[PDB]
């Protein structure tokens, strides 16, 4: 679902096809450069989406006094030391779910006790 | 008198912009200085990646003898020095523009961005930090 | 409030009032019954002069 | 029902500028074709 | 030992200290005392300039002389209340005096004002470029009791005996043709921030965000800035509004009339993450609106007209865009010539925020939050008020040296009825209540001027800490007047009046006092030093992970290492090379870091605690000794709390910082490893709890036990007992 | 120190020397390096002159062909004070600078940006190894140009009149078919084809 630019100019390439070779081309509105399709793909909308969960996951998250810290253990390093989060998705349909980052191992897991 | 194309002559000289902390910029940046005097030496590794600067005793041992010269951007592109004085006294095309010369030439090309940052261990260093912390 | 960890839920946390007044409050759960008898204070000053309008 | 992944595939029939016109249809389809019910209803509990 | 801990007990010596240092007053006290020493000469030679040059007001005229009359104005002066009758010598007043004769307690002022010419024929040109006395009066202006120039602020209590006036009267009251008066603090919405708003459904916009700003106060320079998002659909397209363009202009065009061409640019000046996308399928119709103009100049030749009278023009100049683009938008972070590059990033910074919200990704802002509200003081208010009868004292002074067209220049005589004027106009101000000229009560908020209460001792140091907002009539029920989370330990949550007016006046807690401001530049330099990159050549792309910063709410440049620079400023601020009163926030989920400075912030005292210990785990760094010798100071009748506070072992805390901040309630709640019911990361400990209330509330023995209704209710009554007020 | 470096004590610049003369900082917006010597087409005009319609001007090959082919007052005023150098700049940057090769193929506008002109100073290593020490007054910026033969403003009031919903997603497309508003590279092309 990436754009790409012109590389004469940062302008956004808007696909078009071929009528006769019938392969998409992007074409920089701009000016008469003009690139190949790489992907059939052209627009992804993703209307309802789980995603978004692990913004603002910065190395310097243990750094902070105010993020609280559990006893569970990171399955890569099993350092009982862990800083965890709920969701940053912030909908009034989101769920409890909470993720574990420690810092020993540097790693983001989820809560999933399943 | 002068032609009016710039010259393009003097382009193929290196530059290094230099950032300058405001105590040794107030200094330097004046007018009644200036005199070609020298003021400083600079070294340079072999093997390179260390700069630092190797200021003359002319301070009056009021700020450091010695300063680490930091290249902030090693490679630079598109950075020039142009210099400017005055010169002797669909088809539908504008005729009359309003053209304003002046004489302009080229100098050199920017290829070392750098600044001057006071080594904390120079003995007359830090006490421009207690300068700075007052204000 | 700032002194508790962030994103909790215990009660505690979240302003349940524990202790009697027999005892004390403690100095969060002050806060919280400041905050409702507030909140008592300004509904009832407004609704009198509106319930007022009605009745009239 | 058999694949597990609840797909529509449809083309527009014509004897082309997609971008913009299927866009719309698109949003059409998604804001206003109904399934079931009567509009101006909104979830209904079951209450013993 | 000295280097022991400290029980819960002994934290009443610091208090003790304090309060000795500081005093009650304190906020009143020193609003005015920096409206004095400051911001008085400032106002004057920030538009010391006026100059009637009459050259020859015509060609030739052969030539004629350069007739340059120029006035300008020095340094200022101030004097003791020194006040004459009619027909009489000046006395020396004294408080008592002129509270007795129905006297105004003021001190009267005046100041320096300040030929020799350059000649031009025509061809050449660009080249053809008064005091008549000295220290001229200029009027009188009232005074605050004790402060810096205020008889008592010096007295002993033999000789304020001798002066006969009760040594409890701590307080800057004022004395207005004999009547105590007393001004009331005015919280306003800080302005020069970013805030967001989700207006409602029916409306074509969704999502706004507005800025405020300010000049502290030229022309006032209100400025508005919002921009809105429209749709809700393809609709989705976002315009902006400027003045003086009164139509809504899509943002493209906006960043291609600021100088930004490729679109690509524009995208990096909004996204940051090019790994993200949402936002920029979001933005492509707006690209796609801006998809016609591709030309600086052209885009900033769209009219926008609002007037004025079109002058030189062929449909809009492009020197008249560039002027409003440059002086009158955003009258914060810049408005000379030059700084296209920082409005850019700016606007881009605040389109991401606008972005986010309708996003999902972060909530809903909050305006009734406290920390992004400040408390206007008397030195503001007198600012206002002496900046808007000086800008009429500067016309009236170009009136009638216009009509000497003869001779002469008077110099002297009109400005004693300037003098009246401004007298008139702040005896006026602060007598009737109504705050303005005489614009037939335009704009007049009549509680600025209240007449203090004099029944109790306790009443009346309960109408000194005082506050209140304008928000309407009758009043909503949804919005401030309830209590909020942000209150904890700033204002009392108890001492209220009710009806009508209950949660609009509140009352400050103990220790809380009032920000008074300072000169950003200092920091902002040390800052560039310490290694900043300047806006002017940052890139995303390079900076996948760099933090931002801010100031006062202007962005000045991006840092790599946000940990170092944060533990530096923390270290020579608790030095004591930094004002204390400036506060610091790094907002390490947003990656933000954020400088205040301003004055009318509202901040309270804290321990500092020291995460590492050699005696183990975790400790507070002040011990006994230090107790021991703030004991031994007060018993010998030289530890102030300044001198606990410039070796780092209180802090000052704003009410904005506590977003970042871990408190812990007792000295031992946790900090080792029936009555009642009783992490490991703390940073400060609360002095004390009980001090949270105000002043009336801490009379109520044991407000703990009992419904917080009743506390209110005996609040609000006790201001209605009788007693004693004062001695004299 | 054991001699691993070359040391050499920097020396300014001839007071005497400095004086009517200006020197600023010269900044190119391109994704590519661009070399002003090798692919600029000599002879290079450095002008300050008015940007209106940069389109129509003509090229200076182009001019060069063109010339060998012919070949009561109020009497009562207050004026506000502005400070002599923040009015001389204004002067000054009234006109941008605006620089071309005579070919026309690529052409550029200047801007002035006072972010770091004054912090800023100059160091270029001298022929016997001194390191000239410049204070820079001014820095320009300068960006490119009608590259891409851009529309001109009043058909664009025009589009974006809501006569369409949507501006056709060819224009551009049909309008360089039609050639309207041809490059100034291509303009001295035609130029000299004729
Ligand atoms: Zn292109
Ligand atoms: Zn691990």
């Amino acid at each position: 679902t990436t754009f790409r630019f012109c590389r004469d100019c940062n302008n956004m390439l808007y696909p078009r096809e071929d009528k006769e070779n019938n392969r998409l081309l992007f074409e920089c509105r701009t000016c008469s450069y003009v690139e190949e399709a790489g992907s059939p793909l052209v627009y992804r909308h993703e209307l309802i989406t789980n995603i978004g969960e692990t913004a603002g996951v910065v190395q310097d998250i243990g750094s902070d006094p105010t993020l609280p810290r559990s006893d569970r253990e990171c399955p890569k390093c099993h350092s009982r030391e862990n800083v965890f989060f709920q969701s940053q998705q912030r909908r009034k349909d989101t769920s409890m779910v909470l993720f574990f980052v420690c810092l020993s191992c540097s790693h983001i897991f989820t809560s999933d006790q399943k | 008198e002068e032609s009016l194309d710039l010259d393009l002559e003097r382009s193929n000289r290196q530059v290094w912009l230099v950032r300058l902390p405001m105590f040794l910029a107030e200094k330097w940046r004046d007018r009644n200085n200036l005199h070609g005097q020298e003021l400083g030496k600079i070294r340079i590794n072999k093997d390179g990646s260390k700069i630092t600067l190797l200021l003359n005793e002319n301070d009056n041992d009021s700020i450091p003898h010695e300063y680490d010269l930091e290249l902030t951007k090693k490679v630079v592109e598109n950075e020039y020095v142009f210099t400017e004085q005055n010169l002797k006294k669909r088809d539908r095309y504008i005729p009359y523009v309003k053209t304003i010369p002046k004489k302009t030439a080229i100098v050199g090309t920017v290829c070392h961005e750098c600044q001057v940052m006071p080594s904390m261990n120079d003995p007359n260093y830090h006490k421009i930090v207690e300068q700075r912390r007052n204000i | 409030l700032p002194h508790f960890s962030k994103d909790d839920y215990s009660p505690e946390s979240k302003g349940f009032v524990e202790n009697s007044y027999l005892r004390g409050l403690t100095p969060q759960e002050f806060f919280f019954h400041a905050m409702g008898g507030r909140e008592g204070l300004i509904d009832t000053a407004v609704k009198t002069a509106e319930t007022g309008y009605i009745q009239r | 029902d058999n694949d597990e992944k609840l797909i529509i595939r449809c083309r527009v029939v014509r004897p082309a500028e997609e971008d913009h016109m299927l866009k719309k249809i698109e949003n059409t389809m998604l804001e206003n074709i109904t399934l079931r019910g009567v509009e101006n209803i909104e979830r209904v509990v079951m209450m013993k | 030992d000295e280097s022991a801990p400290i029980t819960a007990e002994d934290s009443w010596a610091v208090i003790s200290a304090f309060f000795r240092e500081k005093g009650l007053v304190s906020q009143q006290l020193d609003s005015f005392n920096q409206f004095v020493d400051y911001t008085l000469q400032d106002i004057i030679c920030e538009d010391s300039t006026l100059i009637l040059e009459q050259l020859a007001q015509h060609t030739t005229e052969s030539d004629n002389i350069s007739r340059k009359y120029e006035i300008s104005f020095g340094k200022i002066y101030v004097t003791k209340p020194m006040v004459n009758e009619s027909d009489g010598v000046t006395h020396a007043l004294y408080p008592q005096e002129a509270r007795l004769r129905n006297l105004t307690y003021s001190s009267g002022l005046f100041v320096d004002v300040k030929t020799y010419e350059a000649i031009d024929v025509p061809g050449r040109e660009l080249k053809y470029e008064d005091s008549e006395s000295g220290k001229v009066f200029i009027g009188r202006l009232p005074i605050m009791l004790r402060s810096k120039n205020c008889y008592l602020s010096e007295a002993t209590e033999s000789d304020l005996y001798k002066l006969k006036e009760c040594p409890f009267d701590m307080g800057g009251y004022f004395i207005i043709n004999g009547s105590e008066k007393v001004l009331i603090a005015q919280e306003r919405s800080a302005g020069n921030i970013v805030q967001v708003f989700k207006k409602a459904a029916p409306s074509p916009i969704s999502h706004v965000a507005e800025i405020r700003s300010a000049l502290e106060k030229g022309s006032r320079f209100i400025s508005t800035l919002q921009v809105k998002l429209y749709g809700r659909s393809s609709a989705r397209t976002i315009k902006a509004t400027l003045p003086y363009i009164k139509q809504d202009i899509p943002i493209v065009i906006i960043f291609r009339a600021l100088g930004i061409i490729p679109d690509g640019e524009i995208l990096e000046h909004i996204c940051y993450d090019v790994n993200d996308w949402q936002m920029l399928e979001m933005l492509k119709p707006c690209v796609e609106d801006g998809f016609v103009i591709q030309d600086r100049e052209t885009a900033l030749d769209f009219i926008g007209r609002r007037g004025t009278a079109l002058g030189i023009k062929k449909e809009k100049r492009i020197q008249y865009a560039k002027d409003i683009l440059q002086k009158e938008f955003l009258p914060h972070i810049t408005q000379l010539e030059g700084f296209e590059s920082r409005k850019a990033f700016f606007l881009g910074y605040m389109i991401n925020r606008l972005l986010l919200c309708a996003l999902d990704r972060k909530d809903q802002d909050d305006r009734d939050h406290f920390g992004k509200k400040r408390l206007d003081l008397a030195g503001p208010l007198l600012a206002q008020l002496f900046k808007t009868l000086f800008k009429k004292l500067t016309k009236d002074i170009f009136r009638y040296m216009q009509r000497t067209v003869e001779e002469a220049h008077d110099f002297n005589m009109k400005l004693a009825i300037n003098a009246k004027t401004i007298t008139s106009g702040l005896k006026y101000a602060l007598a009737t209540g109504n705050w303005g000229e005489q614009k037939k009560a335009m704009s007049s908020r009549a509680g600025v001027s209240q007449v203090l209460n004099r029944y109790t001792y306790s009443s009346t140091l309960s109408h000194l800490r005082r506050t209140n907002t304008p928000i309407g009539r009758d009043g909503k029920l949804a919005k401030p007047r309830q209590l909020h989370n942000t209150h904890w330990g700033l204002v009392c949550p108890a001492e209220t009046p009710e009806g009508q007016a209950c949660g609009l006046v509140k009352n400050l807690s103990l220790m809380s006092c009032i920000s008074v401001g300072t000169d950003p530049m200092p920091i902002i330099t040390f800052l560039s030093e310490w290694g900043m990159e300047p806006l002017e050549d940052y890139v995303p792309h390079q900076s996948p992970d760099a933090t931002r910063v801010f100031v006062n709410g202007v962005w000045h440049g991006v840092h790599r290492n946000p940990a170092r620079l944060m533990e530096t400023l923390r270290t020579l601020r608790r030095k004591g090379d930094i004002n204390p009163e400036v506060s610091m926030i790094r907002d390490i989920r947003e990656k933000e870091l954020k400088i205040f400075t301003d004055a009318g912030r509202v901040y309270r005292p804290l321990f500092i605690v020291e995460d590492d210990e050699s005696l183990g785990h975790k400790e507070l760094k002040v011990r006994k000794g230090h107790i021991a010798k703030l004991m031994a100071t007060e018993y010998q009748d030289e530890y102030t709390w300044s001198s606990l506070l410039n070796e780092g072992l209180v802090e000052y805390i704003d009410a904005e910082e506590e977003e970042s901040i871990l408190i812990a309630m007792q000295p031992e709640d946790l900090e080792p490893a029936a009555k009642r019911i009783r992490a490991t990361t703390f940073t400060h400990c609360e002095i004390h709890p009980s001090m949270i209330l105000g002043v009336a509330a801490s009379i109520i023995p044991f407000p703990d036990h009992n419904q917080s209704p009743r506390n209110t209710y005996q609040s609000a009554m006790g201001k209605q007992a009788m007693g004693v007020f004062l001695t004299n | 120190d054991p001699n691993e470096y070359n040391e050499f004590p920097l020396r300014a610049i001839p007071k005497e020397d400095l004086e009517n003369m200006r020197t600023h900082l010269l900044k190119f917006q391109s994704k590519k390096k661009i070399n002003p010597v090798t692919d600029f087409h000599l002879p290079v005009r450095l002008h300050r002159k008015d940007t209106r319609n940069l389109q129509f001007q003509l090229t200076r090959a182009e001019i060069v062909q063109r010339q060998k082919e012919i070949s009561l007052r109020r009497k009562t005023r207050q004026l506000k004070v502005l400070d002599e150098n923040a009015k001389k700049l204004r002067f000054e940057e009234f006109y941008p600078w605006v620089m071309e090769d005579f070919d026309g193929y690529n052409t550029w506008v200047g801007s002035y940006e006072a972010g770091n002109s004054d912090s800023y100073v100059l160091l270029s290593v001298e022929d016997d190894g001194s390191f000239t020490m410049i204070p820079a007054d001014k820095v320009y910026k300068f960006t490119a140009r009608n590259k891409y033969a851009t529309l001109t403003i009043d058909e664009a009031e025009k589009r974006m009149d809501k006569k369409s919903g949507e501006v056709p997603r060819w224009l551009m497309k049909h309008l360089d078919n039609i050639g309207t508003t041809t490059t100034r590279y291509d303009r001295t092309r035609r130029k000299l084809k004729a």
